[PDB]
């Protein structure tokens, strides 16, 4: 389609995105305490991304509901639902799905610029740094890698309730618009299964990177 | 952990590009500190204090007061 999230997730997962903060949005009463002490920039992205999430939820037949935050900041979806949210300068986006079709989903949006000084060494394995150098010119592969690593954590955490560091996954980026993440730590999930690899997709458009991972059921 | 906390507050201001004083018990995400900014803050505190810190630093101690007690403890 024309929307970034829709281009990297199957249609069975409804999504919604806004590139600005429209005037007059407000949080639900239950959500107000979470941003009552927050700066305007933070308030705005929080409110707009949740308008997006509630739009995607309505497609699945779920009515207006607060989306609060858990112990590590994870969004708290209605039972039977998985989802992911992301905000950056010029993007607010959300995607959701039912657990009957997908186990987990994460998305992340970043501006298509080089990473700040020092960040790449903080987040990349030495092998990843050489792999990025072999990729074709014309794409900020360092920012794509950082984006994909965050999407890996966003997909990983609802399944494990465990931390996942940047050195704990090896992400391989294909110019294809796909990527793979190989988990280097113990990947025991909370259903008994073992999480070793994730399949990801990525797109660059409107000056943004968007990466997505769907963990199939 | 007092002298060090205000220096942490100064590095946060540099990362956020701000000049107002910060509440030490205010979670950093309410100031708009996102994941990339926490990486930058983590790297700046290593170079500024000359010590090693984990990159899950800010997410372990999400306030200035928590960060200062962590940083003073092992430093
Ligand atoms: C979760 C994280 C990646 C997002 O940071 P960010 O800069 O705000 O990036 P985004 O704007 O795209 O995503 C924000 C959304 O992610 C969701 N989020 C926060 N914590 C989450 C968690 N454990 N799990 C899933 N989603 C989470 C929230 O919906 C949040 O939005 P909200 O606060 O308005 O409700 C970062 O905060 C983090 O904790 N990273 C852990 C370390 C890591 O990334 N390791 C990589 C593994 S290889
Ligand atoms: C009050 As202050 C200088 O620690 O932000
Ligand atoms: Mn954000
Ligand atoms: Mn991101
Ligand atoms: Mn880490």
């Amino acid at each position: 389609t024309d929307q970034l999230i829709a281009s990297v997730v199957p249609e069975l997962l409804p999504s919604a995105e806004l590139y600005e903060d429209p005037p007059g949005l407000e949080p639900l009463p239950e959500e107000e305490p979470l941003i009552a002490k927050s700066v305007a920039k933070r308030r705005n992205e929080f409110i707009t991304v949740r308008y997006c999430a509630r739009q995607a939820l309505s497609v699945l037949g779920i009515p207006e509901v607060p989306i609060l935050k858990g112990d590590k900041g994870q969004p708290l979806w209605p039972d039977g639902i998985v989802g992911s949210m992301t905000h950056t300068e010029g993007f607010r986006g959300a995607v959701v799905g039912r657990t009957g079709e997908v186990r987990s989903v994460g998305i992340d949006a970043e501006p298509h610029d080089v990473l700040p000084n020092g960040v790449l060494k903080s987040i990349a394995l030495p092998v990843e740094r050489d792999e990025l150098d072999a990729l074709p010119a014309g794409t900020h592969w360092d920012r794509l890698l950082f984006c994909a690593k965050e999407t890996t954590y966003k997909a990983w955490f609802p399944l494990t309730a465990r931390w996942l560091g940047f050195e704990d996954a090896h992400i391989t980026i294909d110019p294809d618009g796909t990527f793979t993440s190989r988990i280097l730590v113990d990947g025991r999930a909370n259903d008994g299964t073992v999480l070793s690899a994730f399949d990801g997709r990525w797109i660059i458009d409107k000056g943004l990177i968007l990466t997505a991972i769907v963990v199939p059921k | 952990p007092g002298h060090l906390a205000s220096a942490i507050a100064d590095e946060i201001r540099a990362v956020l590009r701000s000049g107002d004083p910060i509440d030490h018990h205010r979670p950093l995400e309410t100031l708009g500190l996102d994941a990339l900014m926490g990486l930058e803050l983590r790297n700046r505190l290593e170079a500024s204090l000359g010590i090693t810190l984990p990159v899950a630093l800010v997410w372990a101690y999400p306030t200035i007061s928590d960060l200062a007690t962590a940083l003073c403890e092992r430093m």
